[PDB]
RNA sequence: AAUGAUGU
RNA sequence: GCACUGGUUUCAUAAGCCAGC
RNA sequence: AAACCAAUUCAAACAUAAGCUUAUUGUUAACAAGGAUGAAGUCGUAACAAGGUUUGCGUAGGGGAACCUGCUCAAGAUUAUGCU
RNA sequence: AGUCUAUAAACGAGAGCUGCGGUAGCAAAACGGAUUAGAUACCCGUGUAGUCCCAGCCGUAAAUUAUUUAUUAAAUUAAAGCGCCUAGCGAUAUU
RNA sequence: GAGCUCCGGCUAAUUGUGUGCCAGCAGCCGCGGGAAUACACAAGGGGCCAGUUUAAGGUUAAAACAAGGCAACGGUGUUUAAAAACUGGAAAUGC
RNA sequence: AAAGUGUACUUUAUAAAGUCAUUGUAUUGCUUACAAAUAACUAGGCAGUUGGGUCGGCUGCUAUACUAUAGCGCCCCAAGCCUGAUAAUUAGCUAGGCGUAACAGCGGCAAGCCACAGUAGCACAUAAAAAUUGCUACCGUUAACGCAGCAGUAAGAAAGAUUGGACAAUAGCUUAAGGGCAGAUCCAGGUAAGCGCUAAAAUCUUUGUG
RNA sequence: CAUAGGGUUUGGUUUUUGCCCAGCCUUUAGCUUAGCGUUAAGCUUAUACAUGCUAGCCUAAAAGACGGCGCACAGGUGCAUAUUUUGUAAGCAUGUAAAAUA
């Protein structure tokens, strides 16, 4: 069914992207390759490369899966990986950390409850 | 699939052309049973002499016409023809002599014998190689 | 049959037929009724069971039996019908459902107070 | 020597 | 005259019969 | 510049949306027929026994109705007194 | 040099139709005499088409046992190629 | 604990009162004509359960390729027969 | 090409860089075969129709292959091509999915491909593109508009949810001064698929007191 | 991980054919209904639509788009389409061609 496409793209660049797996308040994550310009969940992939879960367990650690020899092959051929996926790759050790910008914007003071109306209620 | 054919000629009409039928079967899951179909394929024929009847074979090629995309490529039997002349002077052959009944049935035997001998002698030929 | 004969179209799929063919597959059909009488039913039985004359949203008009100990059912009526078929009497294969728009439950009903429409007393 | 009401 | 009601009859009914109106 | 590119202008050709016709699609109709069904109307008695003229098929004619008669055919007709 | 037949064609009782010739016997229809509650039937007396010959039309029957191979007295057993049936009831439907 | 439905047989679950082929019940066979476990109500009991019981669709309860009939009813009037499918056969002449 | 180049643009007592313009070994591909619902109370269909020859089929700038999709178009030439064809009815396809021991049957969910945006004909738009781009005619309301984008309203129907919050996360657009945009998406509201738990107190749970 | 039957046609029996019921899955209607967390979901109309919103960002030849990049991505529906499509397989010439290194 889902045959992985073979041909690159001609007037496109290819990522690697997070695609969200998870359930209401409990993300998951599976990195993928695939064309920048599409929809987050679309089926159009050239390969499934690891997965991810974001959220502490009981031994107080977060969990991540990945193929060390494909990930190299595909970053050989032309594959960005965002911002994230920079960041799990830096820090997993397969490349050098990609430095940040300097921030002055005044940080959110309502980042966990400004989009959770529940919460808001009762405050 | 497609690429090559072997089917008989039944339409010699066109310039350079032919018409060669071909048979194969399609599997039908619900009754486990082959069915046999035909088809028409148009090819195409430089020698321009090919005779309704013929074995040929066709390969594909690029597309020369509306209906026409394969090529002929060789000829694995000819059809016969019917030939006034020859047939005139085997019949005159027939009716030059007769023989009797013994006559006749001696030489059929000795006609026998002979073929019969040579073919023991090959298929020996072909024991020793192998 | 031969392998020809399945090969052509041998065997055709059984047709069965359904039994209230005026509701076009619907669970429901709503109406307004055009007249109201009795009848009387076949062999061996004798009553006056009463019935009406309802034309269909869908421009059918049917026969349909109003079940129950008295009605309040008048000519220019909106009712809802169903299936169910009455064996005794010949042509009537649909039946009102009590208690919605126009009809209203049988007064008195203590038991199977929902197959007549008839809400559970407070008191 | 025409006829043999209904139900069970 | 019919019609209608009641009786008669029967396991019950129809019909028949009878009376009233 | 006689070349190319971006414009304005008139003329000719091309096909075409649109447009016209169209059987007969559906609605609808005085009236004349058919079929199905319905506790207890009427005339006859055609079939089931040898059913009281054996039954039936094809075709033709006739009769209030079932049915009747001619011609060939079928059995789906069970048919008890030899010889000299 | 075969089996079977999608499709196509030919042959095809009796009755019936058109023309020509013939018409004894038999006999639809028809007309009388009886039987019977009635007899519009059965029975009796007359009796025309028809039955017959030649040339055309019609293509219908309760117009035989499904066809073929092997085995077989039959049968039975296993196969090859077809046609038809899918509760009954109900059209002079349309084409 | 709280509702919905059912208690003649298929199908787990009965007594009383009222009605008297009336009122009504009904998935099928069927109940009601003065002695109704089948109608209406009361009590008792069975099933499921924040659900429960009708109505309407898909599929199953072998429609038959595995796997049905022409022996209840169905093989057609007969023969000839260059498609298709299957597949070797015992013919012609003379007094 | 996650590249090179510039008499170009911007920032610097701190300088590395980016922005704009331009550049690729032939400079963005066509063709054929098989399968897939009913249907003969649809038997004939086709004349550019089947085949052959010249010419045309543009957007240049390696060399040959004797011109290297095509009745795709004009002119000419030869009569061929199809025949369960032609014409109709119904349906978006694949597949997850539901029943069944299976074979078969039917088509709610995640995703892929195709078609469309009131109807029809056209221009751009080739190669990845027209809901929110144009021209013309027509239909319906009132020179304009067409919610099959989210929410919402009216009618129809047995039966179709709020005119909600947020860009905090994931993906995307723009930008070297680290920002801006977003009814995709993430959360909340509503509706007895389904799954889990509560609807009673107990030495104030000896996982205690001290 | 592997195939279940029962009721019915009123002289009896055997036999053939039809009809009905028991399962699972999916929507409405009657009666009834306390709360919290969460999975999968919005199944009839390509019927007509008031109002708000869904694609903008950046720069500048004199403080301004006329210029650059996006709208070729997302989101909605299944009118039309029996094959124009969908699901698959196959085919498409050359040592990439030049130059005394005499
Ligand atoms: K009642
Ligand atoms: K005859
Ligand atoms: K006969
Ligand atoms: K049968
Ligand atoms: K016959
Ligand atoms: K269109
Ligand atoms: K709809
Ligand atoms: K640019
Ligand atoms: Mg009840
Ligand atoms: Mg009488
Ligand atoms: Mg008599
Ligand atoms: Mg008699
Ligand atoms: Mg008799
Ligand atoms: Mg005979
Ligand atoms: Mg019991
Ligand atoms: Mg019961
Ligand atoms: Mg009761
Ligand atoms: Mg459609
Ligand atoms: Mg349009
Ligand atoms: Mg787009
Ligand atoms: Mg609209
Ligand atoms: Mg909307
Ligand atoms: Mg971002
Ligand atoms: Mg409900
Ligand atoms: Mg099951
Ligand atoms: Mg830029």
């Amino acid at each position: 069914m889902n045959n992985l496409l073979t041909q690159l793209p001609k007037h496109d660049l290819l990522k690697i992207k997070l695609v969200r797996w998870g359930f209401n308040k409990k993300p998951f994550y599976v990195l993928s390759v695939m064309k920048r310009r599409q929809a987050r969940n679309s089926g159009n992939r050239y390969e499934d490369i690891g997965w991810w879960d974001p959220s502490p367990h009981q031994d107080g650690n977060s969990h991540f899966g990945i193929k060390f020899d494909r990930v190299k092959y595909w970053l050989s051929q032309g594959a960005v990986p965002t911002e994230k996926v920079y960041g799990l790759f830096g820090q997993a050790g397969i490349i050098p950390q990609k430095p940040a910008p300097p921030k002055y914007k005044p940080a959110d003071g309502n980042a966990d409850t400004k989009w959770r109306p529940e919460l808001q209620k009762n405050l | 699939g497609g690429f090559e054919f072997v089917g008989k000629v039944v339409s010699n009409r066109m310039q350079k052309g032919v018409v060669v039928a071909v048979n194969y079967v399609v599997w039908i899951p619900k009754y486990k049973v082959y069915e046999r179909r035909t088809a028409r394929h148009m090819a195409h024929d430089e020698g321009n002499s090919c005779v309704i009847g013929d074995i040929v074979r066709i390969q594909q090629h690029r597309k020369l016409s509306k209906n026409k995309a394969y090529v002929v490529v060789s000829t694995l039997k000819h059809a016969d023809v019917y030939n006034a002349k020859q047939a005139a002077v085997l019949n005159t052959e027939r009716s030059q002599n007769k023989l009797g009944r013994v006559e006749y049935a001696e030489s059929r035997l000795s006609e026998v014998q002979q073929r019969l001998l040579k073919l023991r002698e090959m298929y020996q030929k072909e024991l020793a190689l192998n | 049959l031969t392998v020809g004969q399945l090969l052509r179209g041998g065997r055709t799929k059984k047709v069965r037929r359904s039994k209230s063919p005026a509701l076009e597959q619907c669970p429901y059909k709503k109406g307004i009724c055009l007249r109201v009488y009795t009848t009387a039913p076949k062999k061996p039985n004798s009553a006056n069971r009463k019935v009406c004359k309802v034309q269909l949203s869908n421009g059918y008009k049917v026969l349909a039996y109003i079940p129950g100990e008295g009605h309040n059912l008048q000519e220019h009526s909106i009712v809802l019908v169903r299936g169910g078929r009455t064996k005794d009497l010949p042509g009537v294969k649909y039946k009102v459902i009590r208690g919605k728009y126009d009809c209203a439950g049988v007064k008195g009903r203590k038991t199977s107070r929902s197959k007549y429409g008839v809400k559970r007393p407070k008191e």
